[PDB]
């Protein structure tokens, strides 16, 4: 198959996205949901691994490192510490709203996934990382992890299986940097949220110590769909390296921003024109889409046009896939006040422990803001430049390739707006 | 934006508080959600809850927890310092956030920051002489694609126009309480322009359910 | 024996498992740059200076963290090491104060010193610098928080040593300050100490502060006589 | 009836501020005994 896109409604996975059925367990059980668990219970872990690495589903909250691998180096047998499964339910990267809708509309779906996470690791309980704004999204969840636990789905004796099983919610303080993995394990700890070094990593070391999985809430929620319908119907869809369904949240200047599961390989022009509605005055308005969120680069009206959204075919057109969070700016935006403001964003954002990323970051701000004001020299410009190439891979966490990639998007893409602005700066107020 | 204290008659160490027993209860649930010899844990949702008391924190309820857990108060003041959902300043009681991040930005979200501003006669960090309301200006909370949008206290109020955050504001001043929910004609997600996807009913159980399982 | 092989610029040494990076390359005599290492300490590798780069990879690792593994080679003087060592000492240099010729530090300061050795010859910066709020711990320790480069040695040293765990970071980012958040003073039985550990003049001693310069001063080795310790 | 035209996720608009913690509250008379490191704290 070469032609991807135009997902059939039978083919997806998060059923209910919209809200429009039932929420509770009543809801999620006519749906397809906690069928059949306890046979996977019972045929186990080698089998859960075998059949979540068949389907090629890679990490979905936008490292893309392969499912079945990173569930399959905890595998190994105990050393007296317990076993723990925590999910990634943070979202601080801006454009990004589709595992709010997964646990607000589908909880149901997040437990069992976890359940099936934690008998293929062989975890002993659940940590759920919820954001700290989403109190409704963390009670909804709440409110079904007692309704699983009245009907014996899990906790004493889970889903008849003899298997011991906990889920925990704990809500956070309104930090995008716990969103990082060892930055989260550190904040369910109780202290600051600053990430830790890898190694080692949280598969020998994690959460008090003990042998720890991070994973999203995305990649979580479809695992139970995996191990029933089957490795080959996950990997039918989209290219080799990329299988299976994805979720894209498109917005900015569109005309009808939403979130829509869709194939993986699906083409970015067919999906902005057919679920966005177009773009605000046509598709010749275009201007710039940042296809992943704040931590991707942008790409130009040139390259969108015959582009294909997997993980391989964007890190060869010099950007990322991320999240598949689409953001769309049109001819009306100032592209330098955008990615003024993800710099801000960036730096309002940071957690300050190692020093390249806690003084770029804001030298790149208060750059960024002269470039805005126009108050700066082309030769500065290169330098900028200089400044991502001494931020990206000397920091700890990634927040500072983050931070470093929409500068040289910019300036790549656009290095004469720049100097443009600045010599209309120059030759009017001197 | 000080991240240092200085001790006042309105914030001293010796400022009355003390937890209620139901929230003594609650307390030792979260202290019982977590692994023996790791209590510290509890630091992060207890001092929530002490912000549940009060609607912010004075360095009353810092030493508290730390006395309570068995931790040093310099923990739990690295805890309230770190995050920014911590009040450590007496907040009003509707407290109003606007994100302006881009995506936010892109759909005019600084329109609905000076209608605010207008309308309550007060600038961003600023509090309301009544007491009623606190604007300030926050990062992206993650409903991109209902922007513009706002928080006020728990609740998202998103999609709005100025005159939808108009009427809010009036019916805050009224006493009554807002559905927490877009003011467009879409619900949660779905396109404005009718369903594109979705529309089948849902198969049930049964379906696709592989042999040998 | 569990003596594995490793290289440091082509050069065969015997390291112990668990060897970092660091002191391998001490064992075969070549001193890293660190400002956050301390042998006496816990690792923190909140700093980036000990950035060194292992042939046949993609990135540079923290040597003060990384544990070696059998058929490492080190290249301690290549040149993506130097340029990293360049532009995190750059970025450090970027907020510091020009506070060198009031500062008791100077010409015993370890910025200075690997500023001269491994950094550049010249500031790129063209904004503004940040100024921190000074703090009071007591008569002994002068506090000047412009000069910290937030290393948290004064965090793992009250910690780890004098066991008083009064000390700590408050902010997050460009604004975290190293401080006590309220007014209390550092009063410990070895509370001079981070005098000796802080490498740069945030933390001079209050006594001998404004009385003389490093390189004027003769050192003589003696014994002390105030406890029975020796 | 199928109905596709009603938001089904209702019940949020009447949870208060102590919904979470009484929620956890109630779930924590169904939990399993928690590990023990052996030791009260690690200043112990
Ligand atoms: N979803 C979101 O909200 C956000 C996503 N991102 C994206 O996330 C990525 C950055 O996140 P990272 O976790 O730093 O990416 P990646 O470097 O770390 O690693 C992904 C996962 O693989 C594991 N892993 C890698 N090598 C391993 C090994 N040898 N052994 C065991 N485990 C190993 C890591 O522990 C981690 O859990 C970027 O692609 C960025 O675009 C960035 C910001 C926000
Ligand atoms: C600064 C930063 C913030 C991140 N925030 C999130 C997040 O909010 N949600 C998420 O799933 N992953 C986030 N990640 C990615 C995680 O490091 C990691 O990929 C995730 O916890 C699990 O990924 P997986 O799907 O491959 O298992 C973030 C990474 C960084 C560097
Ligand atoms: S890159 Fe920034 S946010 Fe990440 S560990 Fe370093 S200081 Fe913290
Ligand atoms: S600490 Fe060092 S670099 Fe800083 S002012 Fe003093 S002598 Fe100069
Ligand atoms: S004052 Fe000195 S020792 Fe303390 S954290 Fe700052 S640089 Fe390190
Ligand atoms: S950009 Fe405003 S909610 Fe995300
Ligand atoms: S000495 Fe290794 S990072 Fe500081
Ligand atoms: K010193």
């Amino acid at each position: 198959k070469t032609s991807f896109g135009s997902l059939k409604d039978e083919d997806r996975i998060f059923t209910n996205l919209y809200g429009r059925h039932d929420w509770r367990l009543k809801g999620a059980q006519s749906r397809g949901d906690w069928y059949k668990t306890k046979e996977i219970l019972l045929k186990g872990p080698d089998w859960i691994l075998g059949e979540v690495k068949t389907s090629g589903l890679r990490g979905r909250g936008g490292a893309g490192f392969p499912t079945g691998l990173k569930w399959s180096f905890m595998n190994k047998p105990s050393d007296g510490r317990p076993k723990y499964l925590v999910v990634n339910a943070d979202e601080g990267e801006p454009g990004t709203c589709k595992d709010r809708e997964i646990i607000r509309h589908d909880p149901h779906k997040l437990v069992e996934g976890c359940l099936v996470g934690g008998r293929a690791m062989g975890a002993r309980a659940a940590y759920i990382y919820i954001r700290g704004e989403f109190y409704n999204e963390a009670s909804n969840l709440q409110v079904a992890i007692r309704e699983a636990y009245e009907a014996g789905l899990i906790g004493k004796n889970a889903c008849g299986s003899g298997y011991d099983f906990d889920v925990f919610v704990v809500r956070g303080a309104g930090a995008y940097i716990c969103g990082e993995e060892t930055a989260l394990i550190e904040s369910i700890e109780g202290k600051q949220g600053k990430p830790r070094l890898k190694p080692p990593f949280p598969a020998d070391v994690g959460v008090f110590g003990c042998p720890t999985t991070v994973a999203n809430v995305e990649t979580v929620a479809v695992s139970p769909t995996i191990c029933r319908r089957g490795g080959a119907w996950f990997a039918s869809f989209g290219r080799e390296r990329n299988s299976g369904t994805k979720l894209f949240n498109i917005s900015g200047h569109v005309n009808n921003p939403c979130t829509v599961e869709e194939e993986m390989s699906v083409p970015l022009k067919e999906l902005i024109e057919k679920h966005a509605g177009g773009v605000t005055g046509g598709w010749d308005n275009l201007l710039a889409v940042i296809p992943g969120g704040s931590s991707t680069p942008l790409i130009p009206k040139s390259v969108c046009e015959t582009v294909l959204m997997d993980f391989d075919a964007l890190i060869q057109a010099q950007t990322g896939l991320g999240t598949a969070a689409v953001i769309v700016m049109d001819r009306s935006t100032d592209i330098v006040k955008a990615i003024a403001r993800l710099i801000e964003f960036y730096k309002h954002e940071s957690c300050g422990q190692c020093t390249p990323c806690r003084e770029g970051v804001d030298w790149m701000n208060k750059v960024m803001a002269r470039f805005v004001r126009g108050d700066a020299r082309p030769a500065e410009i290169d330098s900028l430049w200089e400044i991502s190439k001494q931020i990206e891979g000397h920091t700890i966490c990634a927040l500072g390739d983050g931070a470093a990639w929409p500068v040289q998007g910019l300036i790549r893409h656009f290095r004469p707006e720049l100097e443009e602005r600045m010599q209309r700066f120059a030759q009017q107020h001197q | 934006a000080l991240f240092v204290h200085r001790d006042t008659p309105k914030n001293n160490p010796e400022t009355p508080f003390d937890f209620t027993p139901e929230n003594y209860k609650r307390i030792e649930a979260i202290v019982k959600n977590y692994p023996e010899g790791h209590k510290a844990a509890a630091v992060l949702p207890v001092l929530d809850l002490a912000q549940r008391q009060n609607g912010w924190l004075p360095i009353s309820a810092m030493n508290k927890v730390a006395e309570i857990l068995q931790v040093p108060p310099m923990r739990v003041y690295e805890v309230a310092t770190f995050y920014t959902m911590y009040n450590r300043k007496p907040v009003g009681k509707y407290h109003i956030q606007v994100c302006t991040t881009t995506p936010c930005m892109l759909r005019n979200s600084d329109s609905i920051l000076e209608a605010i501003q207008k309308k309550l006669g007060i600038k961003v960090g600023e509090t309301t002489p009544d007491k009623l309301f606190t604007l300030i200006e926050v990062e992206c909370l993650g409903a991109c694609v209902n922007a513009p949008m706002v928080q006020i206290n728990d609740n998202y109020y998103e999609d709005l126009t100025p005159k939808d955050i108009e009427e809010i504001i009036d019916e805050l001043k009224a006493g009554k309480i807002p559905k927490p929910g877009p003011r467009s004609g879409r619900f949660s997600c779905e396109p404005a322009g009718g369903l594109t996807s979705l529309t089948e009913p849902p198969k049930g159980p049964g379906f696709g359910v592989q042999a040998g399982l | 024996s569990n003596l594995i092989e490793v290289f440091v610029d082509g050069q065969s040494v015997m390291v112990e498992p668990g060897t970092t990076v660091l002191q391998a390359c001490e064992k075969v005599g070549m001193q890293i740059p660190r400002f956050c290492y301390h042998e006496r300490l816990s690792v923190a590798g909140n700093c980036r200076m000990c950035l060194v780069e292992i042939e046949k990879a993609p990135k540079v690792v923290a040597a003060c963290a990384m544990p070696v593994m059998k058929g490492w080679n080190i290249l301690t003087n290549s040149e993506k090491t130097k340029k990293a060592r360049e532009g995190v000492m750059e970025f450090l240099l970027a907020n510091h104060p020009l506070d060198c010729p009031i500062c008791d530090q100077g010409g015993e300061c370890d910025l200075q010193d690997q500023s001269m050795m491994f950094g550049s010859d010249r500031s790129r910066f063209l904004e503004g610098k940040r100024a921190v709020e000074d703090k009071n711990i007591g008569p002994l320790v002068k506090t000047i928080m412009t000069r910290c480069i937030q290393c948290t040695r004064c965090i793992r040293f009250a910690s780890e040593i004098a066991g008083v765990d009064d000390l700590g970071t408050t902010g997050r980012g460009n604004d975290m300050q190293v401080g006590t958040y309220i007014e209390k003073m550092f009063m410990s039985e070895l509370s001079g100490n981070i005098i000796d550990i802080c490498p740069v003049g945030a933390l001079t001693s209050k006594p001998y502060a404004f009385t003389a310069r490093p390189w004027e001063t003769r050192k003589t080795e003696s014994i002390d006589v105030m406890d029975a310790v020796g | 009836p199928f109905d596709n035209t009603t938001y089904k996720n209702l019940q949020h608009h009447d949870y208060s501020t102590y919904t979470f913690l009484d929620l956890n509250l109630d779930l924590s008379k169904f939990r399993m005994p928690q590990p023990s490191s052996g030791r009260e704290s690690p200043r112990h």
